């Protein structure tokens, strides 16, 4: 095709669409070798959803300062606001940082750090895991006594998990304004409030940029799903073949589908219960965040011959659900992450900055 | 803090889609229409179409489809809007009394689907048991038709495609049976209300061809369906399978179709070209049952390029286009002198794409009349609007006309005429009709010397401004591709010059490479290319910056003095900028993912970072700034006098228009703002106060609550701003058409609407000269 | 261990295939391989364990399988 | 060929619109509501309610 005669059919036609046109190649370009500054410890994580805001971080003890730059074409990319990640924390590993957006409450995105291996003898059972979010900086404006210009503020919490869980950045930030965390004994969403309840009808540290406020203002909930009760009442009611059952030992917990309207999340089980010889299943188990838990699917009974390789083939499975039941979502509602694993295309707004 | 007032000059003219059926009463055979929100009834009859109704709705109608349920004595209908409000629609004509009665109405939004490429397909069963809603990719929205109390509890069934082109509910099977094209492959299934869900239909899944593009089911009794698309005319049914290719189809894309005969023997087939098809089904017995012997198809001349058809009585069609001018057409059953069986009855007319308009006073007085260009390929015409009411001489150019502008000096008027071409060995390339450009008096090709497509011939014609017609064609050169036009006197010269932005696109690059900014005069019978300047890349816009020129390049803004030598010289470059609006010294240029930017004289002053596709913008005043985007909405902007918050624009009047805006223009019929959408419709913005935006805001709020809907559509979701990422009221802007309807109302409705301000007649003061603007 | 893996369908992330070769030992590196312009998989991948004796477990523990629309293979002799 | 149909012979042989203000009001007999349960979740409901 041509551009030309594709803004004749959009002058003639009047539907102008992204959707078509996508496979158009991108316009402006840099290496980052004239627009970057310190000429410093800046590694460019990628842009925001709006193409305004460009992020950054470094880590420099480690460090892990984060900043937002307002972007500019012919003046500078002009550095707006830098945060402190994960203050009073001990920290020592490089940290694959994971930033984060919810779909449509852009207000404030959402971090996590997951590191290799924990270092508690570095035990090489457990990993640190931090999270942290953040407010973005409003740029429409209008001493806090003004209202609207108070949009900055920080909440982050640290946990270790046990054979390791799976991050998911589509699924645990579907739900709006709530964040959905596998602590590998259970199951919390955690939904920040400014000032009309998310929520039915860990201990976190919250922060504005460096105070600790009290618990315009803001309140957190948190709910949280335990596992072991969860299983333990799915045997006790829903288990066709839960009678040579006596224990179990290991479980990996996926999650396939969230609903945001019905505030339900769908959480595959895959259990190691003991029935005796090891057995492992595949449960299906609805959460519904309103009020509770009801049963989907409690599943067969099967013998184990390779350690570990249950769980691969169990999320093989799990991707395999997943992958036959989507449904493609759209530009706007979809959450965007930005990692650099140690090219930023802002592909809407046809921006690339190569490396 | 701004205030504006929008109001429309022209309703929509432009076709959207067209129903046929039983629906003013069981007898009488009602043509429904509806242009872009006007449902306009009409009865068939002796004299033709007496026009019953224009029932407005809040909203784009993009689903509307004439069904009857068993015992329903007429039928009901349904429409969709495109912001995804269904109802469903009950007339009711007591001697007077016509109350177009509502009885379904809801949201089918469901926020977490995408929007599918080709747009919302609704189908109706053929037994009246469900509606079939295709809204977004990987899903099929199903409506059951129960009458039970008060719920259609309608769900989703997981179509497993993901890329669906076109979907129907099939004729005769005991199941309603669905058959779809997806990307091609065909495929049926069948519906099961009972648990919601698919399963496997019958007759299982083929293959077709890459571009076929529509399925018809084909009525009781021959039961499957036809694919139709680019050479492959193909009827399947089970076991049956049945293939043509004609070379007559292979020019376009068939577009349209509608079904002649109740028992489908024969079919209507429009395309893209403004062509006729009949396509013909034959029958045969083989006894008791009855089958297809062998399709055919039969053109049967042309018409104006069709968005819907329909057949209506004894030979007549109403060939409802989109981009030129509608047609009552008849079906002669004899021949003609070149092979037409058809023969005009009726001219619609239609503005349909305004491409661009500038506002030019013809006599004197300054009364302003407007000029605007439109049609897309074959119907390309000037039409010159006046207000009276509202006279409109057409002048047919035959081709596409891209912008134009105004040269009072000789009385002319520069326009920008591009026709298609068909390519052959046989010369270089020889031209489909006549044409303006190939009717000029003297016509002169640019000399500056510096298979499956279709080339473009680009021109200018300069055209009079009292008797209309042309007067000189300069035609530029091969893959040479004219941008834009401006007319203006440039430095100190003392006469003034046509301006146009030529590039030179090339099949082989999507981007271009090379263009030209040519300046020519018109020395009173003979236009003279004065001057040429070869710039790297397209030339996209170019605009009159007190005695400078200030073009656009690719991305790259430059200005150019106009030297004494007869000359363009370039001054400075600021590094997709398309739109320039001056208002002395400012510049407004709009980039399409840019959103809006400022210039002075080039020293940037502020910018805009939205999410948006401008399709026009426009300088309101040197404050507020005004655009409109490609989700069909207006927006404006102030400038806040912190130099972060001086480098720094604010969104704050937000309004769904529900057209696509192709051009802005400052002035007024009778300063105000014309904008010319893509439907035909030309609308006025002005500026206000702020008491009286807030007079009209709370009587406007007190007004909807008495003014009842149809489809019981909230004033307050139609207008709110609504595209992709988000949604919000509508706050800056006044629903002009709702104030004006204001006195259209009865005078105890006159009376019972306010009760909390003086007197009521005070109103009826106040909007009777809101309309005298019009 | 260095290993290439490419089977993908166009929708495979780097935190699928991580989730995925995970839990038989410890990883230290998935880089999948997307193209540019698109924004989408190019369909290879790049990951790196840390140790040595479970990505060659891996050759024969998940190689041919099918990952949901097709069959994945695992392979790696040097590449 | 051409044989073509005929609702009434006196339609187009002897061959501008009102509009629509609504003011009174006759209620609403039914709403569309969408169902508002995921399609995953509600085809393992109604499997698991077809083995169980
Ligand atoms: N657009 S999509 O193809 O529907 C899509 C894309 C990303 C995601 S995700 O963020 O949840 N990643 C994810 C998906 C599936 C399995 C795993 C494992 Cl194991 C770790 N992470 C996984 C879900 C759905």
């Amino acid at each position: 095709e041509h551009v030309l005669k594709q803004l004749e059919r959009v002058k003639i036609s009047g539907q102008l669409s992204p959707r078509l046109f996508r496979k158009l190649p991108p316009r402006v370009c840099v290496s980052l070798k004239n627009i970057v500054d310190e000429d410093a410890g800046h590694i460019f994580l990628g842009f925001s959803k709006c193409g305004r805001y460009v992020l950054s971080y470094t880590s420099s003890f480690y460090i892990y300062h984060l900043y937002w730059w307002e972007f500019n074409v012919h003046s500078k990319l002009k550095l707006v606001r830098q945060v402190r990640l994960f203050q009073d924390e001990e920290i020592y590993s490089d940290l694959y940082l994971t930033v984060c957006e919810w779909p449509s409450d852009a207000s404030k995105v959402i971090v996590f750090g997951f590191n290799t291996r924990s270092a508690n003898m570095s035990d090489e059972n457990h990993r640190d895991i931090y999270v942290s979010t953040v407010a973005v900086p409003p740029p429409g404006r209008c001493d806090p006594n003004a209202q609207c210009l108070r949009h900055g503020f920080m909440l982050h919490t640290k946990y270790q998990v046990v054979p390791f869980p799976t991050f998911q950045p589509a699924f645990q930030l579907k739900k709006d304004q709530v964040v959905l965390l596998n602590t590998s004994y259970s199951l919390v969403a955690c939904a920040v409030s400014v000032h009309s309840f998310c929520q039915i009808l860990v201990v976190t540290d919250l922060r504005g940029r460096n105070l600790r406020p009290m618990r315009q203002y803001l309140t957190v909930e948190q709910l949280t799903l335990d596992f072991e009760y969860v299983i333990n009442e799915v045997i006790r009611h829903d288990a066709t073949w839960g009678h040579q059952f006596c224990s179990f030992s290991d479980y990996d917990i996926v999650i396939l589908e969230v609903c945001p309207e019905t505030n339900q999340v769908l959480i595959n089980i895959g259990l190691l219960l003991l029935a005796p010889k090891t057995y492992h299943t595949s449960l299906k188990v609805a959460w519904d965040l309103n009020t509770f838990e009801t049963v989907s699917v409690g599943d067969l009974t099967e013998v184990k011959q390779t350690s570990g390789s249950v769980w691969s083939s169990y999320r093989k499975s799990c991707v395999d659900m997943v992958m036959k039941w989507l449904v493609p979502e759209s530009s706007g509602r979809y959450v965007n992450r930005m990692t650099n694993e140690a090219v930023l295309a802002d592909s809407e707004r046809y921006t690339w900055i190569v490396l | 803090m701004s205030y504006n007032y929008v109001v429309t000059a022209q309703k929509p003219t432009a076709v959207n889609g067209c129903v046929t059926g039983h629906f003013t009463s069981a007898e009488d055979l009602n043509l429904l229409i509806a242009k872009n929100t006007r449902l306009e009834i009409y009865v068939v009859t002796a004299e033709g179409l007496r026009p019953v109704k224009e029932v407005g709705m809040y909203g784009k109608i993009a689903v509307m489809e004439l069904f009857r349920p068993k015992g329903e004595s007429k039928d009901l209908l349904f429409i969709l809007t495109a912001k995804y409000n269904a109802c469903i629609l009950e007339y009711k004509q007591s001697g007077e009394s016509i109350d177009i009665i509502t009885r379904a109405h809801g949201n089918v939004q469901d926020r977490i689907g995408r929007p599918s490429e080709t747009g919302i397909i609704g189908i109706i069963d053929p037994e009246c048991r469900m509606i079939g809603l295709r809204l977004y990719d990987g899903l099929f929205k199903v409506i059951p038709l129960d009458r039970d109390n008060k719920e259609l509890k309608a769900f989703n069934i997981r179509l497993e495609e993901l890329h669906v082109i076109d979907v129907k509910f099939l004729y005769g099977c005991q199941a309603p049976t669905i058959c779809f094209v997806y990307q091609r492959h065909v495929k049926t299934y069948e519906v099961s209300l009972r648990e919601k869900e698919f399963n496997k239909g019958p007759w299982k899944q083929e293959n077709v061809e890459a571009e076929a593009s529509m399925v018809i089911a084909v009525p009781e009794p021959f039961g499957g369906a036809i694919i139709i698309g680019q050479e492959s005319i193909t009827y399947h049914n089970g076991d049956k399978y049945l293939a043509i290719a004609p070379p007559i189809i292979k020019q376009s894309t068939i577009v349209c179709h509608n079904r002649v005969d109740p028992n489908g023997s024969r079919y209507l087939l429009g395309d893209m070209e403004g062509r006729l098809f009949m396509l013909l089904l034959e029958k045969e017995e083989q006894m008791g049952t009855v089958t297809l012997k062998d399709l055919r198809v039969e053109l049967l001349g042309e018409t104006s390029i069709a968005e819907c058809l329909t057949y209506l009585d004894n030979g007549v069609v109403f060939v409802g286009s989109r981009l030129g001018d509608s047609q009552l057409v008849k079906l002669n059953v004899d021949s003609n002198e070149q092979g037409s069986y058809v023969v005009a009855m009726e001219t619609f007319t239609n503005l349909g794409p305004i491409v661009d308009m500038c506002v030019v006073d013809l006599e004197r007085q300054g009364q302003g009349q407007l000029v605007t260009c439109s049609g897309a390929f074959k119907e390309g015409s000037l039409r010159i609007i006046r207000n009276g009411k509202l006279h409109i001489r057409t002048v047919p150019l035959y081709e596409s006309p891209r912008k134009i502008c105004y040269q009072e000096v000789s009385q002319c008027f520069g326009v920008l005429s591009s026709r298609i071409e068909v390519q052959d060995t046989s010369g270089g390339t020889t031209a489909l009709r006549p044409s303006a450009s190939t009717q000029a008096l003297s016509s002169s090709v640019s000399s500056s010397k510096l298979f499956g497509e279709e080339v473009e011939v680009h021109n200018l014609l300069i055209i009079d401004q009292h008797t209309f017609e042309v007067l000189h064609a300069h035609q530029f050169l091969q893959n040479e591709y004219a941008l834009s036009l401006v007319s203006c006197k440039l430095g100190k010269d003392p006469n003034t010059y046509f301006i146009v932005g030529t590039a030179m696109v090339y099949p082989e690059e999507a981007e271009p490479k090379q263009g030209r900014i040519v300046v020519f005069q018109y020395s009173d019978g003979k236009l003279q290319t004065v001057a040429e300047k070869e710039v790297k890349g397209a030339v996209y816009s170019m605009v009159e910056f007190n005695g400078k020129l200030l073009a656009s390049i690719n991305s790259t803004v430059r200005l150019y003095e106009w030297t004494t030598e007869k000359e363009l010289r370039t001054e400075c470059n600021h590094y997709m900028a398309l739109y320039l609006k001056t208002k002395g010294d400012f510049i407004l240029v709009g980039d399409l993912m840019r959103s809006v930017l400022l210039l002075a004289y080039f020293e940037e002053i502020a910018r805009d970072f939205n999410p948006n596709w401008m399709s026009a913008v426009e300088i309101l005043d040197d404050d507020n700034f005004l655009g409109a985007e490609n989700a069909f909405n207006l927006f404006v902007c102030q400038k806040d006098s912190t130099d972060e918050e001086r480098q720094h624009l604010q969104e704050v009047g937000l309004f769904h228009l529900g057209e696509f805006v192709n051009v802005f223009c400052h002035g007024s019929l009778v300063g105000s703002v014309l904008f010319g959408t893509v439907n035909g419709m030309i609308g006025l913005v002005t500026s206000l106060s702020e008491s009286w935006y807030n007079l009209l805001l709370d009587m406007q709020n007190r007004l909807n609550k008495v003014i009842k809907s149809v489809g019981k559509i909230e004033h307050s979701f139609w207008r709110s701003f609504h595209t992709e990422r988000k949604t919000e009221p509508a706050t800056g802007f006044i629903d002009g058409d709702l104030i004006e309807s204001f006195l259209d109302i009865s005078r105890p409705k006159m009376q019972e609407v306010v009760a909390n301000l003086a007197t009521a007649d005070d109103l009826i003061k106040v909007v009777e000269e809101l309309t005298r603007i019009h | 261990m260095r290993l290439y893996v490419g089977s993908l369908h166009f929708n495979i992330t780097e935190d699928m295939l991580r989730g995925i070769f995970e839990p038989f030992g410890r990883i230290e590196s998935i880089q999948l391989m997307m193209d540019s312009e698109t924004g989408r998989s190019k369909g290879y991948g790049f990951i790196t364990f840390s140790d040595s004796e479970c990505a060659k477990k891996a050759l024969e523990q998940l190689n041919g399988f099918e990952l949901a629309g097709r069959p994945m293979k695992v392979g790696h002799v040097t590449e | 060929l051409k044989g073509l149909p005929v609702y009434n012979k006196s339609n187009f042989s002897r061959f501008r619109p009102s509009v629509y203000l609504p003011t009174r009001e006759y209620p609403s007999e039914q709403i569309i509501v969408t169902e508002k349960t995921n399609i995953l979740l509600r085809y393992l409901h109604q499997q698991w309610d077809k083995k169980n």
